[PDB]
């Protein structure tokens, strides 16, 4: 049982499941999204899909994200999360990464946007400023690399995987904490959201299947 | 009583015009106009196939006639004259030319809004245009009727559906590259949401001063300003690095040469030989710098580059950002690569800034590309600009608004 609509969503355990195909506009295509296996705070699913037109345009994220109550940085003591993933396709430019959001109220708008990419596909990329790294932190038992970009009023760091990561376990806090010491990052911003998902630009019968994936706040 | 107005937009393949859709006449009908953001009033051909029962011509020496901005009355046809008969001039900006023309009123009709959804339809009994002849529609896009003015006049889209209906002198219009679905343009109050969930409002816009150019470019009155919406660019950055320019040439003169406008006759933005080569240049240079290359220039366009290194990002490819910097320096329209860049092919990447010779009425055009996928509010009471940046960095597009 899956879903193929734009806004076409599924609930389980700690999850929202999202298709959100929100760049559909901007090319020619398909997506359809489904679960598979839940329990809690643990979830699988896959996302089949074939896009083509517009090599720019990201047409889709389709991620599940957690539920929970926006907690201040300070707070937290762990993040704990594991993700298995495959990808089946040909010519697959896209992404597969951690997603999540800084306000310093807990409701406006976003003031950082922090993402962990465990994998950088056939072209896919972070905003950036220069284009260079800030950082090539190891965290997590990882060897990244950070970026940095403006997004609106919004700083955005993004830690992409030196190379693709199918299977990751470690505290995402940690890149929090990271940031919050080395690129000064107050501690007493709320964490608002938390989404691992996948963004595609291009491809032609792709299967992103997510075997198991598991976070909490703690 | 409606809050807001929301009208549909879309992008013609042929020209690279944004073709919207209003109600028109008794019994209604759907009307493709062509959008001009600049242009002083809803002007529509009025030949044999102009049906209506609730039509009525303007009289000149009447309130509607002076609203119009009609400097004459009466007609002479041919073979006798006609004393007093409204006449103004209504233009097609796309082949730069002007014929006579006619005010009339008849029934306008759209979609309300409350900035989310399309709401109940709503209606102007009388509202004021200009009829034209079918040569006038000479190099638009097919389908289409006239076109759709949103200049700064009292019978122009905007303030007369304010004045009609009794809200805010404001519209806001978010522009799409999608031949596919509809963009939006929304007349009356804020705030627009574009889905999943995404609000933009006159707190989450950057706001610059909308400046009044005293003299007219719209070269068809003595002494009349230009109704046409320039804003106050005071230096362009390419990653944080000022291009070395002429920066008395940005600047608005006694004549009402220079400075920058915003259209959407005009689909790549309009640089004046002297800032087009420095602007190309150094984006170019920039470029090279992170191992990007250059490549045959495609037309119409000056710069072209290899997507070799050309990273896939959200916010388009990896290239440097072009920030036209305000009146300030922390406001600044930024320029992304979705908003720059025009994919030829999987291959090549050009650059999606023309070079409009010298001795051109403005220095700077920004055009409908670069207007792509951004909302912008023109707000005409309190003289100002709003924009939201690329929506794309919110995870929307400007075909996302909930229309029905």
């Amino acid at each position: 049982s899956d879903f193929c609509g734009q806004w076409d969503t599924a609930t389980a355990g700690d999850f929202t499941l999202y298709n959100d195909l929100w760049g559909e506009s901007a090319g020619t295509g398909s997506q359809c999204t489904g679960v598979d296996s839940y329990s809690g705070d643990t979830i699988a699913w896959h996302t089949s899909w074939s896009w083509s037109g517009g090599s720019s345009s990201v047409k889709s994220y389709v991620n599940a994200a957690l539920t929970f109550t926006p907690t201040q940085l300070n707070c937290i003591s762990s993040i704990p999360t594991t993700w298995k993933w495959s990808y089946s396709g040909s010519s697959i430019v896209a992404d597969v990464a951690y997603d999540t959001f800084l306000a310093e109220t807990a409701s406006g708008s976003s003031k950082y946007e922090i993402m962990v990419w465990l994998a950088a596909l056939g072209g896919a990329g972070p905003i950036s400023s220069t284009g260079s790294t800030i950082a090539t932190p190891t965290i997590a038992g990882v060897n990244w690399k950070l970026y940095s970009g403006p997004n609106g009023d919004t700083t955005v760091y993004s830690f992409v995987a030196d190379s693709t990561t199918e299977s990751f376990s470690g505290d995402l806090n940690d890149f929090f904490t990271y940031l919050v010491d080395n690129e000064g990052v107050s501690d007493e911003l709320y964490l608002t959201t938390l989404e691992a998902g996948t963004e595609p630009f291009t491809g032609s019968n792709a299967k992103l299947t997510v075997s198991e994936y598991s976070i909490s706040i703690e | 009583r409606p809050s807001a107005l929301v009208v549909p937009v879309k992008k013609d393949a042929s020209t690279l015009q944004y073709v919207t859709t209003i109600n028109q006449r008794t019994p209604l009908v759907s009307e493709n106009l062509v959008v001009d953001l600049g242009g002083r009033f809803l002007w529509v051909d009025c030949d044999q196939n102009y049906v209506s029962s609730t039509y009525r011509p303007v009289r000149c020496r009447t309130s509607q006639c002076s609203l119009s901005g009609s400097i004459a009355c009466g007609d002479c046809f041919n073979g006798g004259c006609n004393n007093n008969t409204c006449g103004v001039f209504p233009e097609n900006p796309v082949i730069n030319t002007a014929t006579g023309g006619e005010v009339a009123e008849d029934v306008v009709s759209v979609e309300s809004t409350d900035g989310s959804s399309s709401g109940r339809v709503v209606t102007v009994p009388r509202f004021i245009f200009s009829c034209a002849p079918t040569s006038l529609l000479q190099n638009l896009a097919s389908g289409v009727v006239g076109m759709a003015g949103l200049g700064r006049t009292r019978i122009a889209l905007p303030s007369q559906f304010a004045s009609a209906f009794s809200f805010k002198r404001k519209f806001a219009m978010c522009l799409s590259g999608s031949t596919s679905s509809n963009s939006v343009i929304i007349f009356g109050n804020d705030p627009y949401t574009f889905l999943p969930n995404i609000i933009v409002s006159d707190k989450t816009l950057t706001y610059t001063p909308l400046l009044t150019n005293p003299v007219s470019t719209s070269a068809t009155t003595q002494g009349e300003p230009s109704v046409e919406y320039f804003i106050g660019v005071k230096s362009i950055k390419i990653n944080s690095k000022i291009v070395a320019l002429n920066t008395s040439l940005l600047s608005i003169s006694s004549a009402g040469l220079g400075g920058t406008k915003i259209s959407t006759i005009n689909p790549y933005t309009v640089l004046e030989t002297s800032i087009y080569k420095a602007v190309t240049e150094a984006f170019i240079k920039e470029s090279a710098a992170r191992n990007i290359t250059r490549v045959a220039s495609v037309a119409p366009f000056g710069a072209c580059f290899s997507t070799d290194n050309i990273l896939s990002t959200r916010l388009g490819p990896s290239v440097p950002s072009i920030d036209l910097v305000l009146q300030s320096e922390s406001v600044v329209w930024t320029i992304t690569g979705s908003n720059s860049m025009v994919y030829i092919n999987d291959n090549v990447v050009c650059l999606g800034v023309v070079d409009g010779g010298s001795n051109l009425r403005t220095s700077i055009v920004i055009g409908g590309h670069q207007l792509e996928d951004n909302l912008v509010q023109f707000d005409l009471a309190t003289s100002r600009v709003g924009f939201s940046g690329t929506l794309l960095g919110s995870r929307t597009t400007c075909a996302n608004f909930n229309f029905t």
